[PDB]
RNA sequence: GUUAAUUCCGAUAACGAACGAGACUCUGGCAUGCUAACUAGUUACGCGACCCCGGUCGGCGUAACUUCUUAGAGGGACAAGUGGCGUUCAGCCACCCGAGAUUGAGCAAUAACAGGUCUGUGAUGCCCUUAGAUGUCCGGGGCUGCACGCGCGCUACACUGACUGGCUCAGCGUGUGCCUACCCUACGCCGGCAGGCGCGGGUAACCCGUUGAACCCCAUUCGUGAUGGGGAUCGGGGAUUGCAAUUAUUCCCCAUGAACGAGGAAUUCCCAGUAAGUGCGGGUCAUAAGCUUGCGUUGAUUAAGUCCCUGCCCUUUGUACACA
């Protein structure tokens, strides 16, 4: 019943465009859901050495990835959520479905 | 150094000599006028232009400008 | 009867306070203990001033509760210093004439303006090839 | 109570050593070698000696239980890890070693050394660093 | 080539030199109190608070780097 | 609510600035007076914004150096009130007014530089700011291993300083490029 | 060398491009290192305007 | 010799090998009609009053 | 009328340990002369009841912030620790005196060994703890 | 002339342009206006504990909200306004109102070097070895060896300090691995100690963790002594990791207690939350930072200028050089 579907994606705009589909899809079933919620952004920062060899002047490099996470909180049936989910859908963004 | 670069001067003074009637000395009201009229994709760069827009419209309304 | 609740935060180079005021008698405290204790204590006037320059009389009508977090010491207490002040400030505007709100501003930001607005001054992030921001690693000719 | 009493022992001399004795107990016990200010303190805490009282202050009754405490430590309630010669190689007896036997036994174990000419007893002999420090750069004052 | 030879604990007449004129001075630290009296800091210190005890000399404010006596008024 | 005073003894006013070229450049009278000598700062933006930074601010900030006391805000404000303290108890009049007559007689009114030595008078903030640095470091010099705490080395480098009787390390100093810009004018 | 690149730069601007650039680096006409350059049209070497408006290979 | 004050009213420009001194044109307070110029160490500002301990010698001019 | 945190604490710890000092029942480690309080420190401490003032501390901090273990405490307690030619680090405090303070506390009914982990004050140690601040703004005021 | 800029104005046989710079992206600032939140909170309500109606709780649950927290769309600053300098053009200074009136970084170019990488490679031409191997595997040594010189750094030379107790505040991150055999830690016991023994939390805004860091603040000891500064050298003992420590991996205790009294010639980096002080994450990791990459705390003096020195760019000139 409490369904809880987590987002993560790269892309910033594609994942809003992902979760504001969703909840436009919860509005037009009329089903009660919680506001989109934003967990703070991950960012794998590497710093490596520009140069292959040890020569040169010591320039280095910032090589930062970032990762958005964002969770939505729906009350419908399981089969109500398997059919939500199952279309539209971005492929760079990854779902993961929580009963609990 | 604040210094309008060739892109902001040039695109003022087409842009006031194709408009002139719809631009003043306000800056916030020329800011949206140029806005709608022009296609600025950056504000700071819109903010450029209808800066040297009002400080072109200042001259203009004082005496002539080449 | 009414909540005349105001909330209001005071930013520091990280530290923020957060002062909440109410109505009540002319208690004022942070983080549950008095402001005549707060170590550092010797920048305990840093502390009292908004009190100080703007009498008990005005703080007689409103208690304020306060929490802080982030940044260090010194941080913390300017912090405070202007959230205390941005809080009265507020509440008067919201609650009371507007003539106070607008003679206490006036003596506050002639004495000083920190009062009020916040700094926005951040620490510089570090560059490589140095042990700082601006200053780089000893040079080493031949 | 400020004023210097009588018999003010200036220097006193323990354990063939001599010691300055206008400083404070705790730290005057330190000039005799194999005693340190942890050890100083500690054998001061096991005597009933008020640590505010110069060496001169208090009498000569409870310097000779001090010396006994420092030369007997285990007989006094002091465990064996607070001894520089826990476990010796001779006798296998902790005790503890001051300002006469210290270097007697720091000598008896590098003719030890030198005797099974080990690694360690070579770099004493050559006057190297023992402990795999890195001799370019480092030690050029001792050796010339 | 300079060095002080600082008394580690007072002699009779150290004492009664203390006794006398040291109340008498406008200031009261105990580093001055080295200085004109060739005794160390700490004895200096030891001997405030004694006197302290005692009750002859005021004090303005303490702190744990430097602690400031001021000597008694006139009146 | 009015008088404000210093840490919790000495009021702003009843000070006396005998040199009027120094008015805008000294700030302790009215408009600067301060309980604490510290504050945020911000007056290192701008050029000539540090003048209205109030002396005793001033003194405070250039007290810590050599290394071991940089960033040390919190201790250097605990010696100047000491300093204040001993000056008030010694001279029995007002500590901020020996700070000011301490300053501009500290003060170099002639200096030499090149354009041999060519000599030129120094600005008015250009004398105070030697003036706050020369005293300083002649007190700190003074400090430098002895028994006298630095507490008072600051504060009867005051006392001297204002009585000028040619003791304090700043006066000295202030003499000798008197006497040098004399000599290469 | 010379023929294949300016076939594929015409190939290029006949497609229908902007700005073509093309640079070749070996020991091409002599045991000498060389490197040729064909370029024509406007480029863009800074900001991130590269990453979506110019394509490197 | 007395010494003298004197209140800035206009600014001539840099001076020195390395451009550390300014001079600086300067009237004295008490008789503004005589007015000279004098080399000043140090930032200066237009308006100000300077010490002169010798009012006679003059900076050169660039 | 009068809670700890409306009294200074610095005089409070103070206060708190001469409540153990008449008390006497806290039951001292045989140790205590002969132990040092962390591997960053040089000495043994200069104050010889130190283990009083160390418990009235640890009641202090177990009051503010409950269920703090051992592994907290030696975080409390740490500090720098310098390895001379190297630069200093931080380091926590001993696991045992630490561990030996709530025990102590602990054969007294002021400190509850509570669920889920930590050290719980108990409302004896409550009652204790600001009846000890109340005399101590009596004596101030 | 002006600008950080061949950035612009302005004279002008030039007019229009393009690359670069600029622009742009990320980053910090502030918005009680918008969207939202039990993996974040706030305000109130009810119990629980405590003190003389009130006060505290990171003690427990719930009626509203997003000010504090996190992250999305926008807004917002542009030399916009005033007074001055400036052909009255570009531009510069001061100031009021103002979160800011110069936040920092990334990409960064017609071209050159016979600068480095053939030891980054299943990127590679040629030469060489190719079975008594320059391929591979195993045991051990070495990369640290020390009469000397030089460079990048740490510690310090002490009273603004050292030592001993008390109080008190952060954000950068990471954390159970494909082969891979190795994670981050709360809590209770043993012990002074590193560390050992047990059940638990965490694939993470959920657990460590409200990251109770240091500096600094408060109170005693030291008293100008190479002294309780300083921790080099060195002995003995106790633990962790690893198949294995000897040339002592690392950690802890006792003890031994060197030079160094602020450093010559010469020379390095820097201008605002800057240097410097201080501590904390990641890389290396079975064991590990005295390096580097970042972050946090305290946090200033000088100065809004120049070609004097050093370089480097433009112009003029000279050329018998042009693989320059
Ligand atoms: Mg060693
Ligand atoms: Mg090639
Ligand atoms: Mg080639
Ligand atoms: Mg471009
Ligand atoms: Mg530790
Ligand atoms: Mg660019
Ligand atoms: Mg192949
Ligand atoms: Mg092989
Ligand atoms: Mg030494
Ligand atoms: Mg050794
Ligand atoms: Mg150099
Ligand atoms: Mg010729």
């Amino acid at each position: 019943h409490r369904i809880r579907i987590t987002l993560t994606s790269r892309n910033v705009k594609s994942l809003e465009k992902v979760c504001a589909d969703l909840i436009r899809g919860a509005k037009e079933k009329n089903l009660k859901v919680k506001g989109p919620v934003r967990m703070p952004t991950k960012t794998l920062r590497i710093t490596t050495r520009k140069t292959p060899c040890g020569e040169g002047s010591k320039t280095w490099d910032r090589f930062q990835m970032r990762i958005h996470k964002r969770l939505i909180d729906l009350h419908s049936p399981s089969e109500i959520v398997k059919q939500i989910t199952s279309i539209s859908i971005e492929p760079g963004v990854e779902v993961e479905v929580t009963i609990a | 150094g604040r210094v309008r670069t060739k892109t902001v001067k040039k695109a003022a003074r087409v842009i006031i000599e194709k408009y002139y009637t719809r631009l003043g000395n306000d800056f916030h009201t020329n800011k949206r006028v140029c806005e709608e009229i022009a296609i600025i994709p950056s504000k700071k760069l819109r903010n450029k232009i209808a800066g040297y827009v009002t400080h072109l419209m200042k001259r203009i309304q004082r005496g002539p400008v080449r | 009867g009414p909540l005349q609740s105001v909330q209001v935060f005071g930013r520091k180079k990280t530290a923020t306070a957060v002062a909440h005021c109410k109505r009540g008698n002319g208690l004022i405290k942070v983080n549950g203990r008095p402001l005549e204790m707060i170590e550092p204590r010797t920048l305990q006037y840093k502390l009292l001033e908004p009190v100080l320059l703007l009498g008990k009389e005005r703080f007689a009508g409103v208690d304020i509760r306060v929490r802080v977090k982030g940044g260090g010491h010194v941080a913390q207490i300017y912090a405070i210093r202007q959230s205390i002040s941005k809080a009265l400030v507020a509440y008067y505007q919201k609650y009371v004439d507007e003539a106070s709100k607008k003679e206490i501003k006036d003596i506050l930001i002639q004495y000083d303006r920190t009062l009020l607005v916040a700094d926005p001054r951040r620490c510089e992030s570090k560059k490589f090839g140095g042990p700082g921001a601006r200053a780089r690693y000893q040079k080493s000719y031949r | 109570s400020l004023v210097i009493p009588e018999k003010f022992q200036h220097i006193l001399r323990v354990l063939n050593t001599n010691i300055d004795g206008r400083r404070k107990i705790a730290f005057a016990i330190t000039a005799i070698k194999g005693v340190g200010r942890r050890y100083a303190h500690v054998v001061l805490r096991k005597a009933d000696i008020d640590l505010t009282k110069r060496a001169g202050e208090l009498t000569e009754d409870e310097v000779e239980r001090v010396i006994t405490i420092m030369q007997n430590p285990r007989q006094y309630k002091i465990p064996d890890w607070f001894l520089n010669r826990q476990k010796d190689v001779k006798d296998g007896k902790y005790s503890q070693v001051l300002a006469n036997g210290l270097d007697n036994k720091l000598r008896e174990d590098l003719e030890r050394l030198k005797k099974i000419r080990a690694h360690r007893g070579l770099r004493h002999f050559w006057g190297l660093r023992v402990r795999g420090q890195h001799t370019k750069t480092t030690g050029r004052r001792g050796r010339t | 080539r300079d060095k002080l030879n600082n008394l580690v604990l007072f002699d009779k007449a150290t004492y009664d030199k203390l006794c006398k004129e040291v109340p008498n001075y406008k200031l009261i630290t105990p580093a001055v109190v080295s200085e004109r009296l060739k005794i160390r800091g700490s004895l200096a210190r030891a001997a405030l608070q004694e006197l302290l005890s005692k009750g002859l000399i005021k004090l303005v404010s303490k702190h744990r780097a430097q602690v400031i006596y001021t000597r008694n008024t006139k009146g | 609510t009015p008088d404000i005073k210093l840490f919790g003894k000495w009021s702003t006013d009843d000070v006396q600035i005998n040199d009027i070229s120094l008015q805008d450049y000294i700030a302790v009278k009215e408009k600067y007076a301060k309980y604490l000598p510290h504050s945020a700062g911000r007056y290192a933006a701008k050029r000539f914004r540090k003048a209205q930074c109030p002396i005793v601010e001033r003194l405070t900030n250039s007290m810590m150096m050599h290394g071991r006391n940089n960033g040390k805000k919190l201790m250097t404000v605990r010696i100047v009130k000491h300093a204040f303290e001993i000056i008030h108890l010694l001279t029995g009049e007002n500590p901020l007014q020996v700070l000011v007559n301490a300053i501009i007689n500290s003060g170099p009114r002639e200096d030499s530089t090149r354009i041999r030595r060519q000599a030129v008078d120094v600005s008015p903030l250009r004398r105070v700011n030697q003036a706050i640095w020369l005293l300083c470091t002649g007190a700190r010099e003074a400090a430098f291993r002895n028994i006298k705490t630095i507490a008072e080395c600051l504060a009867d480098e005051l006392i001297n300083a204002a009585k000028g009787s040619s003791n304090s390390y700043a006066i000295k100093k202030k003499d000798e490029l008197e006497r040098v810009a004399k000599s290469n004018r | 060398v010379r023929r294949a690149c300016y076939g594929v730069l015409r190939f290029i601007m006949e497609s229908g491009a902007k700005g073509c650039e093309v640079v070749v680096s070996g020991k091409l006409r002599g045991q000498r290192a060389k490197s040729m350059k064909f370029v024509d049209g406007l480029m863009i070497h800074s900001g991130d305007p590269v990453n979506y408006y110019v394509d490197t290979a | 010799q007395p010494i003298k004050l004197a209140r800035v009213t206009k600014v001539l420009g840099r001076t020195g090998s390395q451009g550390q001194c300014t001079q600086v044109r300067v009237e004295f307070m008490d008789d503004t009609s005589r007015s000279i110029i004098r080399n000043v160490k140090g930032p200066v500002r237009e308006g100000d009053v300077l010490t002169l301990l010798e009012s006679e010698r003059e900076a050169r001019r660039l | 009328g009068v809670t700890v945190k409306d009294v200074n604490q610095q005089e409070f710890v103070r206060a708190l340990a001469a409540f153990l000092k008449k008390s006497g029942k806290l039951k001292v480690p045989e140790w205590v002369d002969t132990v040092k309080l962390a591997k960053h420190k040089e000495l043994a401490p200069y104050d010889e009841n130190w283990f009083y003032t160390r418990a009235a501390s640890t009641a202090r901090h177990l009051y503010l912030r409950g269920g703090a273990g051992v592994g907290s405490m030696t975080k409390i307690y740490g500090g720098r620790q310098r390895n001379g030619v190297m630069p200093s680090h931080f380091s926590r405090g001993s696991k045992s005196v630490a561990r030996r303070v709530l025990q102590a506390l602990e054969g007294l009914k002021m400190v509850e060994k509570d669920q889920d982990g930590g050290r719980k004050l108990t409302p004896q140690g409550q009652r204790d703890l600001d009846r000890i601040a109340g005399q101590v703004a009596a004596a101030k005021k």
